RNA sequence: GUAUGUAUUUAUUUUUAGAUACUAACAC
RNA sequence: ACGAAUCUCUUUGCCUUUUGGCUUAGAUCAAGUGUAGUAUCUG
């Protein structure tokens, strides 16, 4: 009943269905790349 | 020092130089600007 | 937000849910890191079979080894084979010197008093009165060499 | 079988030159888990540590350039980019950060990962990046909106290192289940998995020329030729567990790094060990303290730089005497297997 | 002797007061299932026969695990062909349950 | 018989190819090759993004991004068609968060395949 | 206990609610799979208990004590084509596990066919696994007649195998079994192999030593001291 | 001395079974194929119906013993050892395995 | 993509005698009456003109692995509700075929995603 | 001046004194 | 006479119900007090 002893395989998360919630980290910043010569 | 001796440079480094702003990687500046 | 507010309301919050890490949940992060990197060595040099019951018990020598070394108690197993003692020495000397170097960082940004938690006012007097001890004892012993 | 055996005693393989200490840089407080060079110009590293820190040394002097912090965790790798000008860290607080190599400060985080994240590698043509770490997943990430666009389910536990390749597969990944997967990443699934190993692989290198990899375990280090999949080579290894990392000279010198402090050295093509060395831990650290936690050459080839466990930065150099009067290493007797 | 007779007690328990709890409420719900069980028994001597109750759904999307094959995971295919002891087996198991319905185990 | 028993499994993939010969070259993947598979890989990958950020709820993120259907012998043909939404009523009716378990569909087995006494005293 | 069939169904429930409970929690912890498997066996419900066994393998297919339970529930239940399936797919996983490989012969012999362990064998052998398998094949052809088999056996045993004491096995079969006119041929066969190949090296000193005079010596068994020391003679010249 | 790699061990269970085998059938003796349709690859192969009910009750009856004699150190092991003082039965076993730890 | 790219499975029957149909295309529409997912709808009319319309219930993947038809769940060829074509199959051969169908939830919602093909449908 | 948890089926599916006591949002 | 099998016991091997996390040892430390409901000990 306690530690970790495993991780949870993000697979789980690959198969579920998308909430689709908009977060403030995700708001379109430094749009552009930049390429090197 | 000893546990090397004679070829290896032990340094050991603090501080900085080369002070934080500098660019590190060299903006390309194509055109000349006089502007 | 009434955007979230609103598809979540429909249709329901997320499953998934990550969680980063922050102030107060970093040093149970650092643990985990660490027993999970001591369990990979200590397997990979077992020549074969063992796991579990070897697992929890070789884990449980390494908590042991630590309080050991916050209480300057120099830790010998009677028996124990020789290069895992290496590996255990070697983790919680990094472990050790981690702390002592949060210590040193929380006390010079608590001289210029700038928003420390009324907690990190007590941990840190406490890791530095066991610096302070440590510091101590090894003059004594010194002094008996 | 006899007849592989005196296969293996026509060849005579591929004389190299050993190697010795140059330089060592102290100057980190934690470990140094990873190193990664300037692909370009060859005048820097970027050196990760477990002090959350990372610290730019110049390459000709060893001076320090310049330090950029912004992770709370110690910071397992660090992979820097040809065609562009930045520079991703990855760490064990569960995020990968953009660095913008002209401004030094980080521009982007990409989200997503449920623990930590052990390895980055930046795809060659595509401005992707592939992470990876305890999720058990390959993340892979377009690099200029930060959406996770794909992600690889696969591998039973963790996942120690990930390669990028042009070609098929564009993805090559390593776990502590003990296999190696070449991905597909456009279906999304295996190409060939490769089972070779008997414990955890812990480390990989893709040779810059012959587009094969290079794969480790405790006691044995393999190759594996890429495009079909095959087997390639063995590296003769007794116990040299455990083997961290593996990096690739363009001379098809194979660097293994060791537990135990021992720098293994092969020829790539033949699987001969021609040198072994031993570290000098240092002046007051411990014997278990001697490792080798990462390493690269330089563009040339001609410098090796390993971080090692004694907080310790050490440059080795390839000696210009040697030659045939004395450099010859072990000389090739393959024993049976 | 009284302080060593509760040294003694104390010395003996290591339970806690979450693990007991636990201990005591399985003994209570296991008290309840025989409370119900013999209710059906003594219905069914009247002949009215009443059938048990699951125990409502903690969540939305909860599984009952008689009532279906939980996850079903095919063997696999495979060259040797069965398909003859599948049979034998059925056969068996309507026997063993064509059983309990009489002789009660 | 002996074909069916351990079928999948072989000698000849436990023996490495370069002992026979050692400079046996593996070809590193020309050039006009990785120009196709940079530019499938590309195109497919920006197929993702773009159906990503015309999804969700931001009429800002979409800034940054056919009958089609023959039917059974094409008898009927058909022309597909999209519908306009009430842009207050919620676009996907039916995308809901719910947690699903997959199964893992095994067609093959992969072999995996390998090459103490006193030992444990020490262990 | 149990009464009548309402009574059992609950008793079912129950319990499979508590297993996938804490399977739910740890999908590790292999003996609770097993036992959980066990308890829909003592329900005379196979189906259900395939599926917990082929779950508890998608989790782990490294850890065999539930391959081989996972065969016995199989044929415990008098279920054998199910029990070969599982098989073929058992060794095909794991190659190296001899335990997987002697249990299937196992299973083959108590039911007397021999044609499917000689098979068996064959594929077993060309993986080249070690010894022990080899020295239990000869060891089941001398249960059966193969004479002219066993021969062959040995041929790619040793050539599988370059060591004396496999050839020592070789001609010591011949000798427990008398017959000289092939003896005398193999020991031949042996030396002329090491002195042909010996510039490889592989065959340490002693084994020669041990190899000369055990056919030398044999000769003088046969008196045929002409033949003994004249062979001695040769292998002095031929060594320092 | 000493401790059994898990194949060596292998072998032994192996030869054991063989050995008993052998035991049946000569006392049996003091008492006294293979079809692939066309359509399916799906192999059918002859058998017996004795000695495949001699397996299965070799099997089950060679769990019984193990399942008793292992049984029996169960109560052997706890009767043994009343030295030192134990809270709990876990506890008196776990001591006991600070005894083979010595 | 994974959902769209499969196209639609129609019987000619239900989807009338007209030349030339149009059907709409909603990208999430209801989940399905079996797995209870969501899928991809499609409207049409058999008509121009005809008041009724037609909605596909059924999932491609649901509807595949049965073999049937999304507006009218009756077997692709021959026209026939399920719960028959799997006794008149089963009166060949003799017991087996029967479609065991998914109770709970994640039972059905795993169910459905598995590439089985079913015990029914393999026969057609 | 206790979170929290469990249960809440009505409409009938075919055959003699007190000592040692435990505790009490009840009185510094 | 030895080969073979069953039952019983002892020794070795295998471990079987045989200690599952982090933080400032996580922090703290008694006669404690009046009355009251209810259990029960003795003539
Ligand atoms: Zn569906
Ligand atoms: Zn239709």
């Amino acid at each position: 009943h306690r530690p970790q002893l495993e991780a949870r395989s993000g697979a789980k998360a690959a198969a579920y269905t998308p909430t689709g919630i908009e977060h403030a980290r995700l708001l379109p910043g430094h749009t552009t790349l930049k390429y090197r010569k | 020092e000893h546990p090397y001796g004679k070829e290896v440079e032990v340094l050991m480094e603090t501080k900085n130089t080369q002070s934080p702003q500098t660019p590190l990687v060299e903006p390309v500046t194509e055109r000349t600007k006089l502007q | 937000y009434i955007g979230n507010l609103i598809t979540r309301q429909f249709e329901g919050r997320s499953n998934e849910i990550v969680k980063t890490t922050t102030k107060q949940r970093l040093d149970a992060y650092y643990d985990l890191e660490l027993r999970n990197s001591v369990m990979d060595d200590i397997l990979e040099m077992m020549p074969e079979s063992i796991r579990q019951k070897k697992a929890r018990t070789i884990l449980q020598h390494l908590s042991e080894a630590w309080r050991c070394w916050k209480a300057n108690i120099p830790w010998d197993v009677p028996g124990m084979p020789a290069p895992i003692k290496k590996i255990i020495e070697r983790y919680i000397k990094s472990k050790a010197d981690a702390w002592v170097s949060a210590a040193h960082y929380n006390r010079e940004r608590i001289k210029r008093g700038a928003h420390v938690e009324k907690t990190m006012v007590k941990k840190n007097l406490g890791r530095l009165t066991r610096l302070w001890i440590k510091n101590e004892q090894e003059r004594q012993r010194q002094i008996q060499k | 079988i006899v007849n592989r055996y005196e296969k293996l005693l026509s060849q005579r393989p591929e004389w190299h030159a050993p190697w010795k200490l140059s330089r060592v840089i102290n100057g980190h407080l934690g470990w140094v888990r990873c190193v990664a060079i300037d692909p370009v110009d060859n005048e820097w590293f970027i050196t990760g540590s477990n002090d959350t820190t990372m610290k730019v040394w110049d390459l000709a002097t060893g001076k320090l350039k310049t330090t950029l912090a912004g992770h709370v965790m110690t910071v397992r790798d660090v992979a820097v980019s040809d065609r562009h000008p930045y520079l991703f860290s990855v760490s064990e607080d569960k995020t990968v950060k953009c660095w913008d190599l002209e401004k030094n400060q980080i521009i982007r985080d990409y989200y997503g990962h449920l623990s930590g994240v052990r390895t980055v590698s930046i795809h060659p043509t595509l401005d992707l990046i592939a992470t990876a770490g305890r999720d058990s997943v390959i993340k892979l990430w377009d690099m200029r909106t930060r959406i996770p666009v794909i992600t690889l389910v696969g591998h039973k536990g963790p996942i120690n290192q990930v390669q990028c390749t042009p070609v098929d597969p564009q993805v090559v990944s390593s776990s502590t289940d003990a296999t190696v997967r070449l991905w597909d990443v456009v279906a999304g699934k295996t190409m060939k998995v490769l089972t070779h190993h008997k414990r955890s692989v812990r480390a990989t290198a893709l040779h810059p020329k012959e587009f094969s990899v290079a794969s480790a375990c405790t006691d044995d280090i393999r190759s594996w030729g890429l495009a079909e999949g095959s087997l390639l080579t063995n590296f003769e290894s007794e116990k040299t567990g455990i083997i961290n990392t593996l990096s690739i000279n363009q001379d098809d010198v194979l660097f293994a790094g060791g537990d135990n402090g021992v720098l293994s050295f092969y020829d790539y093509k033949s699987g001969h060990k021609y040198q072994s060395l031993a570290t000098r831990e240092m002046v007051g650290s411990l014997e278990g303290e001697r490792s080798v936690l990462c390493s690269t050459f330089d563009k040339t080839g001609l410098r090796l730089i390993t971080g090692e466990a004694d907080k310790s930065i050490k440059i080795w150099k390839q000696d210009e005497t040697a030659t045939k009067e004395s450099e010859p290493g072990l000389a090739w007797n393959p024993n049976l297997s | 002797k009284e302080m060593l007779a509760e040294a003694r007690a104390r010395l003996l328990n290591t339970q806690g007061k979450k693990a007991t709890r636990k201990i005591r409420e399985r003994m209570l719900e296991e008290s309840k299932r025989i409370a119900e069980l013999q209710k059906r028994r003594e219905l069914k001597q009247a002949g009215i026969n009443v059938a048990i109750k699951k125990p409502k759904k903690k969540y939305g999307t909860d599984i009952d695990y008689n009532e279906d094959i939980v996850y079903e995971q095919a063997p696999m295919p495979g060259i040797y062909d069965t398909s003859t002891e599948d049979r034998q087996i059925k056969k068996k198991f309507e026997q063993f349950e064509r059983k309990v319905n009489r002789k009660g185990l | 018989l002996t074909d069916q028993i351990a079928k999948n499994v072989k000698l000849d993939d436990f023996i490495p190819k370069r002992q026979s010969n050692f400079e046996l070259s593996v070809p590193l993947p020309t050039k006009a090759e990785i120009q196709e598979c940079t530019a499938r890989t590309k195109s497919y990958i920006q197929r993702l993004v773009n159906a990503k950020l015309a999804n969700s709820n931001n009429r800002a993120s979409s800034r940054y991004v056919a009958p089609a259907n023959l039917l059974l012998n094409n008898s009927h043909h058909i022309e597909v068609v999209s519908k306009q939404m009430d842009p207050l009523l919620p676009r996907f009716v039916g995308k809901k968060a719910r947690k699903v378990v997959a199964p893992t569909e095994n067609d093959e087995v992969v072999p995996v395949l390998h090459m103490g006494e006193a030992d444990p005293n020490e262990w | 206990d149990i009464l009548d069939l309402e009574e059992l169904r609950e008793y079912q429930r129950r319990k499979r609610t508590e297993y996938e409970g804490y399977l739910k929690r740890n999908r590790l912890d292999m003996g609770q799979w097993i036992r959980y498997a066990q308890f829909e066996i003592e329900q005379h419900d196979m189906r259900r208990a395939r599926s917990i066994f082929e779950r508890a393998l998608l989790v782990d297919s490294s850890f065999i004590p539930l391959w081989i339970r996972y065969i016995d529930a199989e044929l415990k239940v008098k279920c054998i084509n199910h029990a070969r399936n599982l098989m073929n797919r058992a060794i095909s996983t794991l190659p190296r596990v001899d335990k997987l490989w002697y249990k299937y012969l196992i299973v083959e012999e108590s039911l007397n066919n021999v044609e499917i362990v000689r098979s068996l064998y064959t594929k077993w052998c060309s993986l080249e696994p070690g010894v022990n398998a080899w020295n239990s094949f000869v060891d089941f052809e001398i249960r059966q007649k193969n004479w002219n088999g066993v021969r062959e056996i040995y041929s790619k045993y040793v050539m599988a195998h370059p060591q004396m004491q496999t050839w020592l096995k070789w001609v010591r079969f011949e000798n427990r079994h008398g017959n000289t006119e092939f003896t005398r041929s193999v020991y031949s066969l042996a030396i002329d192999t090491v002195a042909n190949l010996q510039n490889l090296q592989i065959w340490s000193d002693m084994e020669v030593a041990k190899l000369v005079n055990s056919f030398a010596h044999w000769e003088a068994a046969q008196q045929e001291y002409e033949r003994s020391s004249a062979l001695y003679q040769i292998a002095i010249e031929k060594w320092p | 001395r000493g401790g059994i790699s898990y194949d060596q061990l292998a072998k032994l269970s192996y030869e054991k079974t063989l050995r008993n085998l052998a035991t049946q059938t000569q006392n049996s003796s003091k008492q006294d194929k293979v079809q692939k349709d066309t359509k399916t690859g799906k192999i059918t192969i002859a058998d017996d119906d004795k000695l495949v009910n001699k397996l299965a009750v070799s099997l089950q009856s060679e769990s019984k013993k193990r399942y008793e004699a292992r049984k029996r150190q169960m109560q052997n092991a706890k009767t043994l050892y009343g030295v030192e003082s134990f809270i709990n039965d876990k506890n008196k076993q776990f001591n006991e395995k600070l005894s083979r730890e010595s | 993509d994974e959902i769209n790219e499969p196209p639609p499975n129609i019987c000619e029957q239900c989807l009338g005698d007209e030349a030339n149909i149009r059907m709409t295309k909603i990208p999430q529409g209801s989940e399905c009456k079996i797995c209870t997912l969501p899928f991809t709808l499609y409207h049409f009319k058999t008509s121009k003109r005809s008041n009724n319309i037609i909605k596909t219930l059924i999932c491609v993947r649901c509807a595949t692995q049965r073999n049937i038809c999304q507006c009218c769940m009756l077997d692709s060829r021959w026209h026939i509700p399920i719960q028959l074509r799997d006794h008149l199959i089963s009166l060949v051969n003799e017991e087996n075929v029967m479609t065991e169908e998914a109770k709970n939830d994640m039972m059905k919602r795993f169910l459905s995603l598995k590439n089985v093909k079913l015990g029914g449908a393999q026969i057609t």
